C-alpha cells in the first residue's frame, strides 16, 4: 500500500509524506484513504490515532 | 535531609508562578479579547462597485458618493466614448473628513474618508471642458463603493470571447450540458455551443477554433446530439445532452 | 436633591467641550497640477 | 484565481496570516507577468507591503489579527483600477494568491 | 410601474433610483408620482415608509 | 446540485465558491439561490445554517 | 461595597484606553514605481 | 486564607510581563542580491 | 521549620543565573576568502 | 560479523562505529542488524548493552 510518515509535527496541524512520494497537512477532523479518520494527535511522543487504531509515527531509521 | 528536594520544589513554584494549563488558557482568553476590541461595529456593509453615466443638464441632480471608513475608493473619469480623460483641476470641501492621493495626469482619483458620519461635496474641473463637474458624498451606508466609472455626456479630448473561453470564462446566459465519456465543459448560450477541452474533433467540421498555447482547444458547434471524437488512433462517439 | 450640583458638573464638563465642535469649520483647499 | 474587471462583478479577497508572508502574483492571458504601475493602501501600519518597483509580485504580511483591509493596484496598460480585500486570521493561509486578469 | 431602491438616505432627506435610471431626493413632505406622499423616512435600517404604505429599501443585491 | 464551500467568514458577512466557480458573498438576511433562505451565519466554527436543512462548512482541502 | 467603585474605576480608565485606540484612524499611502 | 493576595500579586508581574510578548511583534526584512 | 529560607535564600540566584545564561542564544558569522 | 565501537556518545543520541567503515547516529530505541536491540544508554563508563548481550565500548588500544 502507500505508506506516511510524519515530517513537521505541531499541535494542531500534521505534515504526512506518503511513500508515494506526495504529501499533505491534516487537522483533528480529516480524512486520509488507506488508514481512515483521525482520533488524536499528540505532539510529543511522535504519535497520532487513526480509525483504524494504527499510530502514525516517523520513520523507523528515519527519526 | 529532604529539606532541600522541598525548596527545590517551592522555589519551582515561586520562579514559575503560573501553570502551563493557566498559560494556555490565557493566551486563549487574550486572543479573545483581542477579538472583542478587533470585533466589527454592527453588521458590515455589501461591498459594490458601480459605474454611472453623469449628467451634465442644467436641472439634473449630482450623483451621490457612498464614503467608508478609511478605505479607498476608485472614481475613474471616462468620455462618451470610454476614453481616458484626465482632471484639469479638484477640490473638496472640509479637507480633514478625506484623503487624496491624485497622480499628476490620470483620469482617476483615490479617496479616504476618515470621519464616521459627516457629509461633503466635491467640485473638479476637466481638462477638455470648461464646465466643471460637482458631486456630493455622505459616509456610512450599508453598501460600501469600491470603484465608481464616471463617463461624460461630452466629448472629451480622445474619440475576445474566445480568448475569455480558453481561459475559462463562460459567456453569459449560458448552461452546462452533460457529456457521455468526455472531458469537455460545454456551455451553451446562444444556440451555438462553446466546448472547452483537450481533444480534437473530427466529424462535424470545426466553424471557428482556437488552440491555446498550453495546448487546449476550443470550438463552436452547433446543436447536434452525436458527435465523433477521434483520439491518437482511437475512434469512440459522444452523447451530450441535458 | 443634593446630587443636582454633582450631575450638573458632569454635564456642564461634555456640553462645554460640545460646543467648541460645531465652531470648529476648516477653510477650502485647491489643488492645481499639470 | 480568475479576476472579473465587470463592473458588477464581486471583488477577490484574499485569507492573511499575521507575520506570515503572502504572495500576490498578477498574470495576464498569455501566462505572461503583467508587470505592476503603482498601488494605494489604506491604513499602513497593519500592513507592511515590500515592493520592488519594476516587479509584479508583492509580498505582504498582516500586522494586526482581526482587522480586515482593502488594496488598490493601478497596472501599466490598464486606466482601469484592480480593487481587492484581505481578511487576517482565516483556518487557511492564502501562501499564493495567482490572479488572472481578462486582458 | 417603475419600482424606486433607496441610493442614498441621511436623517432628513432621501435619495432614491428608479428601474430607468432616473433619481431624486425626498424630503419628508413631498410628492412622489404614482406613490404620493412620504410619512416616515427611518434614516436608519435602510427603510422608507410611503403614503400607500409601500416600505422602500434597498435592492437585495445592492443591500 | 450545487455545493458550496466557505472561504471568508466574518461576523455578519461570508463568502462562499460556487461549484461552477461563481464565488459570491451573503449575510443572514438574503436569498441564496439553490438553497432558498438563509437562516444563520456563525463567525466560528465555520457553520452556515439555511432553510434547506443545510449547514455549510469549510472544504475538506480548506481547512 | 466599595468594590463597586473601585471596578466602576479601573474599568473606566480601560474603556477611555480602548476609546483612544477606537478614535484613532490612519491616512492612505501612494506609491508610485517607474 | 490571606495567601492570596501575595499569590496574585507575583502573578500579576508575570502576567504584565506575558500580555507584552504578545503583544508585539516585528516586521518581516526583504533582501535585494546581484 | 524555620530553615526552609536559607535554603530558599542560597538556590535562588543561582536559579535566578542560569536561565539568562539558557536565553543567552548567540548569533551565526559567516567568513570568506580570498 | 561487523564489530561496532562507539564514535561519540552523549545522553539521548549515540555515534557507534562499525568495522566495516560506516558509523551511524542512533536514539535510544533503534534496532541494530546482527546484534539486535539497545535498551538502555549510559553515557559514564562508554558502555551500551545490547538485546543479545554483548557490550558495545571504544577500541582497547584505539581510544
Amino acid at each position: 500500500r502507500i505508506i506516511y510518515y510524519i515530517q513537521a509535527v505541531i499541535p494542531g496541524r500534521a505534515w504526512l509524506i506518503g511513500s508515494n512520494g506526495s504529501t499533505l497537512t491534516v487537522r483533528e477532523g480529516s480524512k486520509i484513504p488507506g488508514y481512515g479518520m483521525v482520533k488524536l494527535i499528540d505532539s510529543l511522543q511522535g504519535r497520532i490515532l487513526t480509525s483504524s487504531g494504527q499510530v502514525i509515527k516517523f520513520s523507523q531509521e528515519d527519526s | 535531609e529532604v529539606i532541600d528536594k522541598k525548596a527545590f520544589k517551592d522555589m519551582t513554584r515561586n520562579l514559575y508562578p503560573l501553570n502551563p494549563e493557566q498559560v494556555v488558557k490565557l493566551k486563549q482568553i487574550y486572543e479573545t479579547s483581542e477579538y472583542a476590541k478587533a470585533a466589527t461595529p454592527g453588521t458590515p456593509p455589501k461591498p459594490t462597485a458601480t459605474s454611472q453615466f453623469v449628467n451634465l443638464s442644467p436641472g439634473s441632480t449630482p450623483p451621490v458618493i457612498r464614503l467608508s471608513q478609511g478605505f479607498v475608493s476608485s472614481l475613474v473619469f471616462l468620455d462618451s466614448t470610454g476614453a481616458p480623460w484626465p482632471i484639469a483641476a479638484y477640490d473638496l470641501g472640509d479637507p480633514s473628513s478625506f484623503n487624496i492621493q491624485w497622480d499628476k495626469t490620470s483620469n482617476t482619483l483615490m479617496i479616504q474618508a476618515t470621519k464616521l458620519y459627516n457629509y461633503g461635496n466635491l467640485a473638479v474641473r476637466l481638462r477638455g471642458l470648461n464646465t466643471p463637474v460637482m458631486l456630493t458624498l455622505i459616509p456610512g451606508q450599508k453598501a460600501v463603493d469600491y470603484r465608481v466609472d464616471l463617463r461624460v455626456q461630452g466629448y472629451g479630448p480622445n474619440a475576445d470571447l474566445l480568448l475569455h473561453v480558453l481561459e475559462g470564462v463562460p459567456p453569459p446566459g449560458s448552461r452546462r450540458l452533460v457529456v457521455s465519456g468526455g472531458d469537455a465543459r460545454a456551455w451553451l448560450s446562444n444556440e451555438k455551443m462553446y466546448v472547452r477541452t483537450n481533444l480534437t474533433i473530427l466529424s462535424p467540421g470545426w466553424l471557428a477554433s482556437m488552440t491555446s498555447a498550453d495546448g487546449t482547444h476550443a470550438y463552436e458547434m452547433q446543436k447536434s446530439p452525436v458527435l465523433l471524437v477521434s483520439w491518437h488512433g482511437k475512434v469512440m462517439q459522444l452523447k451530450v445532452e441535458g | 436633591q443634593q446630587e443636582i450640583q454633582q450631575r450638573t458638573s458632569d454635564m456642564l464638563t461634555a456640553a462645554t467641550q460640545l460646543v467648541q465642535d460645531w465652531k470648529q469649520v476648516e477653510t477650502q483647499v485647491y489643488t492645481e497640477g499639470t
